[PDB]
């Protein structure tokens, strides 16, 4: 508007007046991401630092002799003697809620193109978690959308749900359906019930960053979710300070009165990048090629998740860390210390997803910590009926080759076994809610599912989702408001599956 | 001029520590020339420096013959290779030298071989289809345009098979330039797919060629292997971003990257990781898989081969670049060994246009029933050989003969490997192979033999081999 | 889009003359960029002493 | 006696032993010219740089070096024990470090350093710093200072960052 490059180039003029104070100290050798710094006596641990050609340093191994920092950027920037600057603060990163729709990296600098961020606070990365006395039970429900997520495995507000799986099986699915399911809430005024989302992308390319965030743009889900931008083309500084960097600028939503989640994708890229910087500092090493404080490492940055109580503010953060194993096996390194940190593990099979389950979530391996605590009183009157089924059916499981040997309680146990399974499978970026959630399970647990086909399962969901909203439209409004089910919700919920189950 | 002369002190393997003055001491990845005995040079590039005005520098050709104190002048630059429509149809090094004996590569401008990647601002998102002529590849999982390909697969498999047919059918017929730059391949495999490019008309000696020719096989030391990725990446992402085509690079092997730069790993300082890898194997890795992407520019479709270590895919080469591509072509070694040309795995290979807003709603319904019929027959695979085949009723009998002649029409007979079958090489469409799979699982071809669809086409060819065979 | 990208590219060229112009001006020895140095130097010492 | 001076801890730590033993009954002056007459008659010589970098040596070529420039040389006090320690556990090689490193206490305790622009300081010998350097700036500027890099350099990474 009227010579807008005017006004930044005014503004920009006089900004250098006060940097006569020498700095700190030189370089004597660079190499591989370290850079071997000769002085600096006054330099703290884990500081930043700035050298000469104007890429960034964190000084981590503060010798006698010299400082070890990692730089962030290319080596081929420092040389043998170069000028190095102390900043004098340690490594931190911007917070408040002007970080909401813009894609910023490790540092805090938005890369998005959008102009600056509105920070209105300033946290460091390695922040303590929080204590005993500051935190409470886990009351308030996480609203996935998946019907296999919603009625199992029930994460609420504050929990740590790992998910573990093998290459392409349903890890990012899962995470990326659950931030996208919460524009009903955030769309309105209850501020209580909203959850910022905090997608921390490390270790991926720079095709899998772009895919991701052109996808929630075009649904209205980038508005409030922050993206974490940490590619593997850059250093390895930069890739392991992703996990501290995200969790800063996610707990000052906790901290007020709102509620946050986290998902760091993924928590096996994370700890690759720590023990690469720890390799070329002279330390010695562990299991799996690893430093002494792996298992210090990723249970730091996710016990500082969790949903304090009424006196500090009543917020909550969730962190949804996905382990990429290897072939299958739960029971490895770095596969082993995430899942018995957190309080939950939803596990991923690369067998299911090829037969027909959308997601291939195993009932038989996927559990949460908190059970019951953490979710609706509407939902939970058809989970527990629910739980029995399931689990009796997987055992006679083996039975379904042998259909002409079947007896009175095999067959009724494997037609409802198979109804119930067929139900909760969903579609990519298709999440339900409580309301209509409810009213499918209801259905299978009852036994008015059983007398309709196997083939017909995938045409009866949406067919009875269609009807309750046009002839029984109180019903499922009463059901999301109330949360729960009285005496009066339940006769009338079988009145109407009846007259539908005969056409 | 004032050229950095340095002073070699150490020599040690490939690498070879360089003792310059103070202050005139070269930066990382800068090529050191060294003069020899012959008429070439001995071109070394620094990796790190160990101080005192000294650096260590890595050789990228025989470290035979260098004394203690012979001089090491710099270029003041980084590997400078030649860029344009001069570098297409003749053979280049690791250095920008040309080895095909046809003269100097007259070049206008020559761009150094190590540069940043693109950033997430100039990143340009797709969802195009490319259709490669097979019939597993066009029903499974779908190669993306403008994408990274890995052909992930064992020793012995048919990795180097893979991506020689692919390039006769599909660079041959586009728009724009190829680029095969083979690092870590063999002394036999250079010559042959050199020879065979020019009797089809890829590359043309006397006329117009479009096929970049980037040489350095496992001949050479470890430096060389580990810059041809980088020397041959420079010339494709030129035409790309000055130029702005639809380049193909064709990395063969692409697991070679990975494995030559822990060589000398263990002489520059640095501990080792696992398996016997370095430590820095992720972030090498994804500094040069970025730089191939697709920008507002051009694309640039990567077909690279990934090499697993015999047979693993838990390693730490195989493992770290299956997140930077699109489509993922895994391959067995249990399918080769039953007559399956070529051994592509239907569960295994997984990519991310195979959805029904990219294919459409019937492509979507094909790709999934599929999936379903060969994942069911490996469960009761395993009752028939204790119990028999008296165990199965009606639906699992008919399904147990669907997918034994569903996994032998997929395999194709490929042109180039003519020599090995015998029989003449065949192309089918995406539209045919889309048709032919569906009517096969509905229930019009159940009275067909198993062999009337092995090594054949589309559904043209199944129903020609089967009346041929019972006269 | 037309618009800002024919914005960006008038305040980008205009940048990279205005460097230039900036760096010719320092290397055919300015007098009054020497003597701007030293007085600098002199004063920002006094007032932290 | 330890200075506040650090110099790093193993390399540096041979001049900072002796140097406890040579701070008693005024014996620090005459060590530092003693100290400088070792280097100059092995480096720019030719003649006496014969087992500077072999391993050879062995009491009769470690022994003889040692009188010879002590006795003829300018050397009385304790200046003759710095370079048998030296021989007997394999530091000849580094005699420029620890020469060096002795220069350094008596400029550290008695005097400024550090640098400022352009060339050196003027490096005074009085007590407070700030009270020195004011004093001292303003007599360097005016007398000579020919003026003959960082300015422009920031100038032109802040227009950059800003387009
Ligand atoms: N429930 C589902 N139904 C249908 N398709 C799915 C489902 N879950 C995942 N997919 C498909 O799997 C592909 C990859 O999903 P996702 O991003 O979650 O895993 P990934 O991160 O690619 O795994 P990896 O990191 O091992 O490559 C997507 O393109 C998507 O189409
Ligand atoms: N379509 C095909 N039909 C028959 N044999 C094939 C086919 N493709 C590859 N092969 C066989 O696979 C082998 C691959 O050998 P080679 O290239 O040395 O190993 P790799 O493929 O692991 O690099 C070849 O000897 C070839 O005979
Ligand atoms: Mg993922
Ligand atoms: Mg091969």
């Amino acid at each position: 508007p009227t010579e807008v490059s005017s006004i930044l180039e005014s503004k920009i003029r006089g900004v250098s007046d006060e940097a006569n104070l020498d700095e700190t100290g030189r370089v004597l050798s660079v190499g591989d991401g370290i850079a071997r710094v000769f002085g600096l006596n006054n330099c703290q641990a884990e500081e930043l630092v700035e050298f000469a050609s104007g890429v960034k340093g964190m000084a981590l191994n503060l010798e006698p002799g010299q400082v070890g920092i990692v730089l962030f950027g290319s080596d081929r920037e420092v040389k043998e003697g170069e000028i190095v600057k102390r900043t004098g603060k340690i490594v931190d990163v911007p917070i408040g809620p002007g970080m909401l729709g813009r894609v910023v990296d490790a540092l805090g600098n938005p890369i998005d193109g959008k102009g600056p961020i509105e920070a209105t606070g300033y946290a460091i990365a390695q922040l303590k978690a929080p204590g005993i006395l500051p935190r409470r039970s886990v009351f308030e429900p996480m609203q996935t959308g998946l019907k296999a997520v919603d009625a199992l495995v029930p994460i609420g507000r504050g929990q740590r749900e790992l998910i573990i799986g093998d290459r392409q099986t349903g890890k990012t699915a899962v995470a990326l359906d659950t931030i996208l399911n919460q524009k009903r809430w955030n769309d309105g005024n209850d501020e209580s019930k909203k959850l910022y989302c905090v997608y921390v992308a490390v270790g991926q390319k720079r095709s899998t960053v772009a895919q991701l965030v052109q996808t929630l743009e075009q649904n209205d889900a980038m508005k409030y979710s922050i993206v974490v931008a940490a590619t593997a083309s850059e250093a390895a500084p930069l890739q392991y300070l992703a996990p501290f960097t995200a969790c800063a600028i996610a707990e000052w939503f906790r901290d007020n009165g709102k509620h946050a989640l986290i998902v760091y994708d993924d928590l096996s890229k994370q700890a690759v990048a720590y023990r690469q910087l720890s390799l070329l500092l002279r330390r010695p090493p562990g299991r799996e090629a690893y430093p002494g404080d792996v298992f210090y490492l990723h249970s730091r940055l996710l016990e500082r998740a969790a949903k304090m109580s009424d006196a500090n503010g009543g917020g909550s953060l969730t962190a949804l860390p996905v382990i990429e194993t290897q072939g299958g096996d739960v029971s490895a390194y770095i596969p082993t210390n995430v899942i018995s940190i957190t309080d939950g593990q939803i596990f991923l099979e690369a067998e299911l997803f090829y037969k027909g389950i959308r997601p291939a979530i195993n009932v038989g391996l996927s559990v949460s910590r908190v059970g019951s605590a953490a979710q609706v009183k509407a939902m939970k009157q058809v989970a527990g009926s629910l739980k029995l089924f399931l689990a009796q059916y997987r055992e006679v499981a083996a039975f379904a080759q042998f259909g002409s040997d079947l007896d009175a309680s095999t067959k009724q146990t494997l037609s409802r076994g198979e109804r119930l399974t067929q139900l909760l499978k969903q579609k990519q970026y298709s999440p339900q809610a409580s309301e209509e959630q409810v009213p499918v399970i209801y259905a299978g647990v009852n036994g008015f599912l059983d007398n309709i086909p196997i083939e017909r399962i995938p045409e009866f969901e949406e067919q009875f989702i269609a009807y309750l909203k046009a002839n029984e439209g109180d019903i499922l409004e009463a059901i999301r408001t109330k949360g729960e089910l009285s005496s009066e919700l339940l006769d009338k919920l079988k009145s109407a599956t009846e007259t539908f189950v005969a056409t | 001029a004032g050229p950095a002369s340095g002073k070699i002190r150490a020599v040690i393997g490939a690498v070879v520590d360089v003792q310059f003055e103070q202050g005139e001491l070269p930066a990382i990845l800068n090529a050191l020339t060294i003069d020899q005995g012959n008429n070439q040079k001995l071109v070394l590039e620094v990796a790190q420096h160990l101080g005192e005005n000294a650096v260590r520098a890595i050789a990228m050709d025989g470290t035979e013959g260098l004394v203690r104190g012979q001089t090491v002048v710099d270029t003041g630059a980084p590997i400078s290779v030649p860029v344009g429509r001069g570098t297409l149809g003749r053979i280049i090094n690791v250095v920008g030298e040309p080895i095909d004996e046809r003269g100097p590569i007259e070049c206008k401008q020559r761009n150094p071989i190590h540069a940043d990647p693109p950033s997430f601002v100039e990143q340009s998102t797709e969802a195009e289809v490319l259709e490669t002529g097979i019939k597993v590849v066009d029903l499974l999982a779908p190669y993306a345009r403008g994408g990274k390909i890995g052909l992930f697969g064992g020793a012995g498999v048919g990795k180097t098979v893979f991506i020689q047919e692919l390039i006769n059918n599909i660079a041959k017929a586009h728009g724009g330039f190829s680029v095969f730059t083979g690092v870590g391949e063999r002394t036999r495999e250079g010559n042959d797919l050199y020879r065979e490019m020019k009797e089809t008309g890829v590359i043309n000696l006397e006329g117009e060629s479009k096929v970049a020719l980037v040489f350095g096989q496992m001949n050479e030391p470890p430096g060389a292997r580990a810059r041809v990725a980088l020397t041959g990446l420079t010339i494709a992402e030129y035409f790309r971003d000055e130029e702005g085509q639809d380049v193909l690079l064709f990395v063969d092997n692409i697991f070679r990257f990975t494995q030559a730069g822990s060589e000398v790993s263990a002489l520059l300082g640095r501990i080792p990781s696992a398996v016997g890898y370095q430590p820095t194997l992720a972030t090498d890795m994804g500094l040069l898989q970025e730089r191939i992407t697709t920008t507002r520019k051009g694309s640039v479709t990567s077909v690279q081969a990934v090499y697993v270590p015999a047979d693993d895919l838990t390693d730490p080469a195989p493992a770290t670049t299956f997140a930077h591509l699109d489509a993922t072509t895994v391959l067995s070694r249990g399918i080769s060994e039953l007559g399956i040309y070529p051994a592509v795995d239907p569960l295994d290979s997984k990519s991310r246009l195979l959805d029904v807003s990219v294919v459409g709603q019937e492509h979507y319904d094909v790709a999934t029933g599929v999936q379903q019929t060969l994942q069911a027959y490996k469960s009761l695979q395993d009752i028939i050989a204790i119990l028999g085949m008296d165990e199965l009723s009606e639906q699992d009998k008919l399904t147990v003969e669907r997918a034994r002649k569903i996994q032998r029409f997929l395999s194709q007979p490929f042109a180039v490997a003519e020599v090995f079958t015998g029989i003449e090489g065949k192309l089918v469409r995406l539209k045919d192979t889309i048709a032919s799979f569906k009517a096969v699982l509905e229930g019009k071809y159940d009275h067909l033999p198993e062999n009337a669809f092995y090594m054949v086409g589309g559904i043209e060819d199944v129903v020609a081999k089967a009346e041929k065979i019972a006269a | 889009r037309y618009e800002a990208q024919v914005r960006q590219h008038e305040q980008e060229q205009l940048a990279s003359t205005v460097i230039s112009k900036v760096q010719s001006e320092l290397q055919n020895a300015k007098f009054q960029d020497k003597v701007l140095a030293q007085a600098v130097e002199e004063v920002e010492r006094l007032f932290a002493k | 006696i330890k200075p506040p001076v650090q110099l790093f801890g193993l390399d540096g730590t041979y001049a900072t032993a002796l140097f406890s033993a040579s701070a008693k009954d005024s014996s620090i002056e005459k060590t530092f010219q003693s100290v400088q007459k070792l280097s100059s008659t092995i480096s720019k010589d030719a003649k006496v740089a014969q087992v500077l970098s072999n391993p050879a040596l062995s009491l009769n070529s470690r022994k003889e070096v040692v009188s010879v420039l002590s006795k003829e040389l300018k050397l009385e006090p304790v200046v003759s024990n710095l370079l048998t320690v030296l021989a007997e556990n394999n530091r000849l090689s580094l005699f420029d470090s620890i020469a060096k490193q002795f220069s350094v206490l008596n400029d550290a305790y008695n005097g400024v350093v550090e640098a400022t622009v352009v060339s050196a300081k003027p490096l005074d010998s009085k007590i407070l710093n700030r009270l020195t350097k004011s004093i001292t700036n303003s007599k360097y500027v005016g007398p000579g200072k020919t003026l003959k890099a960082s300015k422009v350099n920031k100038l032109n990474k802040v227009l950059s960052e800003t387009i």
